[PDB]
RNA sequence: GCGCGUGGGCCCCUCCUGGUAAGCAGGACGGGCGAGGCGGGACGAUCCGGACGCCGGGCCAGGGUGCGCCGCCGGGGCCCG
């Protein structure tokens, strides 16, 4: 009953999709310390976005 | 306004295939000589004068479209042959010579002769245009497309191509995929080498592509 | 009366397809039905099967719709619509409708020998009068 | 048969034309197609592809969001393929000149009060088919709540509200929740 | 497969190195591992804290984030038809230094140094493109010292 | 089939700066197979692989056929027991063409294929060098003997639509 | 983005487990049939070729060429298929 055929023609019909550009830079699993010292350096000079 | 530009594009492409037919008659001539040379004095100082390994390959595909492993479809299609009885000009690099073995089963390949090159390109060639397949008729429809290589009629077309020349890539790409009459074919399962027609012909390549020309 | 010259008229099948096992059986009648059995030899197409209506047996498109007199069709049942059908019309002959009665034919062929239009069925329902 | 499934990736579908019965927006995308098949301007072709989309695909901007955008430039023409709409919070609206293919009643009075002329994509084509001094504006296209549905509501990594009432505790409370 | 636990079909991966057994040399900690650099991850069996799994072993990666102890590794991992990126975190010991690119770095020196190097020499640019082997040239060999070759019999 | 004479070397390495040029008389029948056949002799006997290695020649030897010379080919056939090894001996007009027979020969006798054979050694056997009988009976200064196949002319009795007047006679 | 079918599969290779062993029972790379006409293998859903609009030429794969039944001869060797 269990079988495997045809999972790697199935799998590249239109597959070997990559992550995406969102996923290689990301903010997920950081240290948190970088995180935070990352947001005082963005928020002053030209970084700052803010009003 | 574009009348001029045609009547002097076309007489400076003319005088390139008039010139420049002479010129490169005379530089075939010269590659037999010098290999005829060096033959006899190498054999004189009592040596064996090598010639240079191919720079070029007619591929023909000898096999039809059922029953492909997928990498040998990859193969193939980087190749342009997608069809039986299909034929292509490529360079012979590592690259290229390593790829070729694995797909040996479903081509026949060899170095070609000008002559070869010339029948070829010039009763079954065509050309690649915005993706449509435009008959090659005239040195003027080669000209516009080739213009940067230099390459500004079909004699250049067939040195480039037989030479391996700086113009290659380009010109290979120009060139529709040949697609030419029936192949012979004694075997199709064996290698050349067992007497069948798959894999490496050298110079018979230039007999078996002539009936299919 | 005389149409213009055209190209030669080539009809690819000259017999109608027929549905499959149309002889076999009455109740099957001959009107053409796409193959659609599991195991049906004529979905598959095998040797020695009818042959399957295709796009392919297309007739060319200048030739399309032309009757054998080289004129093509434009059906008329009255007189008002011959003239507009011949206004500007060299291409083109006129059937008499069936339901026109043969008062009114009369009147559609007197008219039509003016117009030059051809009419096809010129000699139809033609017994004196009543 | 030739081996035309390695390489040819198969064939992506566009709209070419619009589907509106409106004969004014067919029209109109007839013309500006007919213009940037003679003068190949991108402003012209894009214009042709943004006439075509579909509603959802063609979101309204406000006069306030045109305020803010055309705040570097007074004399450059604005261009909305979607219908404009009044801001009632932007109680004082510049001076603008814009080409929106429909205007809100409201909008339209507020521009032309403010001295700003509220063009139309018909007096675009017979000023500006070139497009100089034209700039082409898009509404928020995610702005409709069916985009913000979207998605699996479950998986951990969603970010999308649940679909409906729910009003229940499983998976709503946390990943440790089920 | 009836069991799958985390160090399943990893008795001889796992294992240490025919004389590699004991603790792992200082270099490991001493090396300075630096945001996006190429690491690549082979479990090392001593150190059983902070270890990855046996599918992140011999993948290649680069540091997505560098921590205290352990540093976080992103490699693309094939599921069915899309590729992932698995982003895990692993302890120094594990994750080691990459010369993946070190080819491109030594070429890219080159590519740059070379060209000015012939810049004040030889006006024509140095041709900068890898061809791959290419075929043979005229090349002359003597025959004069040859040897002639026969086949031998089947001895047995 | 057509007697080639190929020279091929190593490829010239850093340990070798000058590899050893090997020659070898290999009777093949065009020389795509000349060529694939130096190379398997090479690998086995020389420990020298195509890979690693270039033909530098591959020269076509013609040889005259002017009068016939017995001819002597030491050959290691391969059968389903396993490789052996094998003498013959022909009468024929060039060494290429006496190998041809030879190849007819082991095909028939010991259906053994071209790529099954390896030639050990070819060589011309003189009239008192002759080892075998069927070369030694032909090789005496007079040999007069009855057509062999007389019958063989019916090959006209195919064209003449068979219906002759009166039955052939020999 | 929005759905549909499908979730009994089976063969030919190649490596397998297992059973004494099968047109056997389970695995796997690929291909095939499923859902692929057409020619051949006498006959065979899968073998060898070829993978299909409707056609008129030419070429020719695989398999063959006494006669059924389209199409062959020539040479060397062997011989109670």
């Amino acid at each position: 009953n269990h079988t495997s055929k045809n999972q790697n023609r199935k799998d590249h019909r239109n597959g070997i999709k990559k992550p995406k550009k969102s996923a290689y830079t990301s903010h997920k699993g950081m240290c948190p310390k970088y995180l935070r010292n990352l947001r005082r350096s963005r928020a002053n000079d030209p970084r700052q976005s803010l009003r | 306004e574009r009348a001029t530009e045609k009547e002097k594009r076309a007489a400076l492409v003319k005088d390139h295939a008039v010139k420049s037919a002479q010129v490169y008659a005379r530089y075939y001539i010269d590659l037999v000589e010098s290999e005829k040379k060096a033959r006899e004095n190498a054999l004189k100082n009592n040596q064996l004068y090598v010639p240079d390994e191919p720079k070029v390959y007619l591929v023909v595909r000898i096999r039809g479209i059922v029953g492909v492993a997928p990498k040998v479809r990859t193969i193939l299609s980087l190749l342009r042959l997608r069809q039986i009885n299909n034929a292509v000009f490529m360079r012979c690099n590592k690259a290229t010579l390593n790829a070729l073995r694995i797909v040996d089963h479903y081509v026949t390949y060899g170095e070609p002769t000008v002559e070869t090159i010339r029948n070829l390109i010039y009763k079954r060639g065509f050309a690649k245009v915005n993706g449509q397949r435009i008959p090659i008729v005239d040195n003027n429809l080669i000209d516009e497309q080739l213009s940067k290589h230099n390459i500004l009629c079909a004699e250049d077309l067939v040195h480039e191509i037989f030479t391996c020349g700086s113009s290659f890539k380009e010109a290979n790409n120009f060139l529709w995929p040949f697609q030419l009459n029936s192949a012979a074919l004694k075997d199709k399962r064996n290698n050349f080498a067992e007497g069948g027609d798959f894999g490496y012909r050298g110079k018979y390549i230039n007999e078996f592509v002539a009936r299919m020309i | 009366i005389h149409p213009l010259p055209h190209k030669i008229i080539i009809k690819k099948r000259k017999n109608k397809f027929i549905r499959f096992q149309s002889e076999r059986f009455v109740r099957v009648k001959p009107s053409w039905r796409k193959p659609r059995g599991i195991d049906s030899p004529m979905r598959h197409q095998y040797r020695g099967q009818r042959p399957m209506v295709s796009i392919g047996y297309g007739s060319d498109k200048e030739t399309r719709f032309m009757l054998p007199c080289g004129f093509f069709k434009h059906r008329i049942s009255t007189v008002h619509e011959l003239k507009t059908l011949f206004m500007n019309n060299k291409t083109h002959a006129a059937q008499i409708a069936h339901g026109v009665s043969a008062r009114s034919r009369k009147q559609i062929l007197e008219e039509a020998k003016k117009m030059g239009v051809r009419v096809l069925n010129a000699d139809a329902k033609l017994r004196k009068e009543e | 048969g030739i081996d035309l499934k390695t390489g040819i990736k198969k064939r992506k579908v566009e709209r070419k034309e619009p589907k509106s019965p409106n004969p004014y927006i067919r029209l109109l995308h007839n013309a500006f197609k007919v213009v940037y098949e003679n003068t190949g301007e991108d402003f012209t072709k894009v214009l042709t592809k943004r006439l075509c989309l579909s509603k959802t695909n063609r979101p309204v901007l406000s006069v306030s969001r045109l305020a803010h955008l055309m705040h570097k430039r007074e004399d450059k023409i604005a261009v909305v393929a979607s219908t404009v709409t009044n801001d009632e919070r932007l109680v004082t609206i510049p001076r603008m000149t814009i080409c929106a293919l429909k205007f809100s009643a409201t909008a339209r009075s507020r521009i032309e009060k403010a001295g700003g002329r509220c063009m139309s994509f018909d007096e675009l084509l017979a000023e500006k088919p070139t497009g100089d001094n034209c700039v082409l504006l898009q509404g928020r296209r995610s702005c409709r709540a069916v985009c913000k549905k979207f998605g699996s509501p479950g998986r951990p990594n969603s970010h999308v509200k649940p679909k409906g009432e729910h009003k229940g505790r499983r998976g709503a409370r946390g990943r440790h929740s089920w | 497969t009836h069991s799958q636990g985390y160090r399943c079909k990893t008795r001889y991966c796992f294992a240490r190195k025919f004389r590699r057994h004991g603790m792992a040399n200082l270099t490991t900690y001493n090396r300075v591992y630096k945001l996006g650099q190429y690491v690549n991850i082979k479990v090392n069996g001593a150190y059983h804290k902070g270890m990855p799994h046996r599918y992140y072993n011999g993948r290649t990666g680069t540091i997505f984030n560098i921590g205290p102890r352990a540093l976080g590794v992103q490699i693309q991992k094939r599921v069915r038809g899309r590729i992932m990126l698995k982003r895990i975190n692993v302890r120094l010991e594990h994750v080691h230094p990459s010369d993946c690119r070190k080819n491109h770095l030594e070429r890219v020196a080159a590519n740059d140094a070379a060209r000015r190097l012939a810049k004040e020499t030889g006006q024509p640019v140095p041709c900068l493109k890898r061809q791959n082997a290419l075929p043979r040239a005229a090349h002359v060999v003597s025959i004069a010292s040859a040897i002639d070759i026969t086949p031998l019999k089947y001895d047995g | 089939m057509q007697k080639y004479i190929v020279y091929g070397r190593r490829l010239p390495s850093e340990k070798f700066p000058e590899p050893e040029v090997f020659r070898m008389t290999i009777y093949a029948p065009n020389e795509i197979v000349a060529k694939s056949r130096f190379w398997y002799h090479l690998k086995s006997l020389k420990k020298i692989k195509r890979t690693h290695g270039e033909i530098l020649d591959c020269q076509h030897i013609e040889e005259n056929g002017d009068f016939v010379k017995n001819f002597g080919v030491l050959l290691r056939y391969r059968s389903r027991v396993g490789q052996h090894n094998m003498y013959r001996e022909v009468r024929e007009t060039t060494s290429a063409r006496a190998m041809d027979k030879v190849y007819s020969e082991m095909a028939g006798q010991c259906r053994a294929r071209y790529h099954d054979i390896q030639i050990i050694n070819v060589k011309e056997v003189a009239d008192e060098d002759v080892r075998r009988e069927k070369v030694a009976m032909f090789t005496q200064k007079g040999v007069r003997f009855p057509h062999p196949c007389p019958y063989v002319h019916v090959k006209r009795a195919a064209r003449t639509a068979r219906f002759q007047d009166r039955a052939p006679h020999v």
